[PDB]
């Protein structure tokens, strides 16, 4: 147990994870090695783009923020889900026809189709 | 029809991946494969991909020059996977 | 103040297959996708420009965002000559720690 | 000496035939 | 940068069916494409095989997938060997 | 005919000069290359130009235009070649599994 696998068990214990597989700590160290060597990948591309010698802290600060949109994109925020809902929640509920049998969407949104197959010649 | 012509050629090739293995991984993907030729085509495509990665690894190994037995070490597979969309990054020397 | 005007978009469909129409929903969504792409590219390029401690958006940092993320090389502009490619700046600490993985493995 | 002077005659005719006027485009 | 392939590329576009007098902007696009292709091939060649050296073997492995380019490299090398033998 | 014989002359005799590509590659490596590298690298780039112009004349024949090649047929040529993997970019780390 290295000092960063002894600290990876502390992180999962600080969460609600008391019983985990022992393969998890080997997995959470490969993710933590792939992440810092992808940030420092982009932090070396940005140091050469500003044409400096070393990798300063403002390069790593940009490399963190410029890959929080594609590598770790988020579920939509609460201020956006409220505005999408409160215009959807204002149209009234439609009425129901009395006898329509199976009630289904139009035929281009359902999965009912003639569903062919090849002639096994 | 190119796909139909390829299926006619396949009417002889038997893939290494069995039909029960491929026919199970299509079941987790969302359908039960009824026609046993679709299973064959998918298995053959997968076999070609694995063979290409392995052959690229063997070519890097042969290029480094040792010429008796070729070991599939991670040093030959990790650059050979990056030509496709598999980017592994394995650590060493955990401090 | 709109950048795409539904006639340049219609010719973009006519150049692919001339017997093809888009619906109103598809046209609106395509305009929205174009606007979103422009906004993302501009913001990222502006952040790179702020990083070069400059206040002018050159074409050298709209290049670096499209190549690295969107897989787009726009040909007809030309760059400066690329410096000699530095291959491996492997440090001494890695040259001595990796010379301990082999020392335990074979000896 | 025969290879040195004849090499530039394959390229000298490649500046008399092709590209007489220079064009442009909007 | 100036254009190092302005007059040479106009002969080549005529060689593949363009015109006797192509447009300057089209010649410029082609020149930029050629420089980018050469740079990409050189970086991959430096990575593959001997690090920091670009060799014919590395270039051949890189072009192996594309049939038209691989055939041309093999033909040029064989013809070069034959011409050296004739000399 | 009399144009096909002139066009076949330019298809074979045209080449990038070896005195400039050896200057161009060595500005990327740092030290030195060999003559059999420059002979191959000058030959692949002629195939690559012939990969674009033979395909940019397919864009022009598809649309309703004539043989003079506008840049509209040339940006579309690089777009269709890149979607078939022909144009390599070593700065886009691609990912196939999602």
């Amino acid at each position: 147990m290295p000092k960063d696998a002894q600290m990876m068990a502390q992180i999962l214990k600080d969460m609600g994870i008391t019983e985990y597989e022992p393969r998890v700590i080997n997995q959470m160290l490969e993710f933590a090695f792939r992440y810092v060597t992808t940030i420092l990948d982009d932090a070396k591309i940005y140091s050469s783009h500003a044409k400096k010698a070393t990798v300063d802290a403002d390069d790593v600060r940009l490399a963190i923020q410029c890959r929080a949109d594609q590598s770790f994109t988020s579920p939509p925020p609460r201020d956006f889900l409220l505005d999408i809902a409160r215009q959807r929640n204002q149209t009234p509920l439609p009425l129901i026809k009395p006898y329509s049998g199976p009630r289904l969407p139009p035929d281009r949104y359902c999965l009912t189709a003639p569903n062919y197959r090849l002639k096994s010649l | 029809t190119p796909l139909v012509d390829f299926l006619m050629q396949l009417e002889d090739y038997t893939p290494t991946i069995p039909d029960a293995v491929t026919g199970y991984y299509l079941n987790r993907a969302g359908f039960e494969a009824s026609d046993p030729r679709i299973i064959r085509l998918i298995s053959l495509a997968a076999q070609k991909f694995i063979s290409d990665i392995a052959n690229d690894a063997l070519q890097h190994c042969k290029m480094k020059g040792k010429d008796r037995k070729y070991t599939l070490t991670m040093e030959d597979l990790t650059p050979a996977l990056s030509e496709y969309g598999i980017n592994v990054k394995k650590p060493h020397y955990f401090t | 103040n709109q950048v795409l005007t539904k006639k340049k978009l219609q010719d973009l469909v006519r150049e692919v297959d001339p017997n093809e129409q888009l619906d109103e929903d598809v046209e609106e969504m395509l305009l929205q996708i174009a606007d979103d792409f422009i906004e993302s590219v501009v913001t990222a390029a502006c952040q790179l420009a702020r990083h070069r401690k400059s206040s002018t958006l050159e074409v050298k940092d709209v290049q670096l965002h499209l190549e690295r993320q969107w897989n787009m090389w726009i040909p007809g502009f030309g760059s400066e000559e690329i410096r000699p490619y530095k291959k491996a700046c492997t440090t001494e600490a890695h040259k001595q720690r990796m010379a301990l993985i082999r020392k335990t493995t074979k000896k | 000496v025969n290879l040195s002077e004849e090499s530039a005659r394959i390229l000298a005719t490649n500046s008399e035939l092709v590209g007489t006027l220079t064009r442009s485009c909007k | 940068r100036k254009r190092l392939f302005s007059k040479e590329l106009r002969c080549m576009m005529y060689g593949f069916g363009d015109d006797q007098n192509p447009y300057t902007e089209s010649v410029d696009i082609l020149e930029d494409l050629v420089i980018e292709f050469i740079t990409e091939m050189t970086h991959k060649a430096m990575s593959i095989g001997r690090q920091g050296r670009v060799q014919v073997e590395d270039i051949v492995f890189l072009i192996r997938k594309d049939p038209r380019k691989f055939a041309r490299v093999k033909d040029l090398l064989t013809m070069n060997e034959e011409l050296k033998r004739a000399r | 005919s009399e144009e096909q014989l002139n066009r076949y002359e330019m298809y074979r005799r045209s080449a990038f000069p070896k005195a400039a590509i050896k200057r161009l590659i060595q500005s990327i490596t740092g030290t030195s290359v060999s003559q059999n590298v420059v002979i191959a690298m000058s030959g692949i780039s002629k195939v690559f130009v012939g990969e674009v112009v033979e395909e940019a004349l397919d864009v022009c024949e598809k649309w309703g235009e004539m043989p003079p090649l506008q840049p509209k047929h040339m940006r579309e040529a690089v777009r269709r070649l890149k979607s078939k993997g022909q144009i390599p970019n070593s700065k886009h780390k691609k990912i196939i599994f999602f």
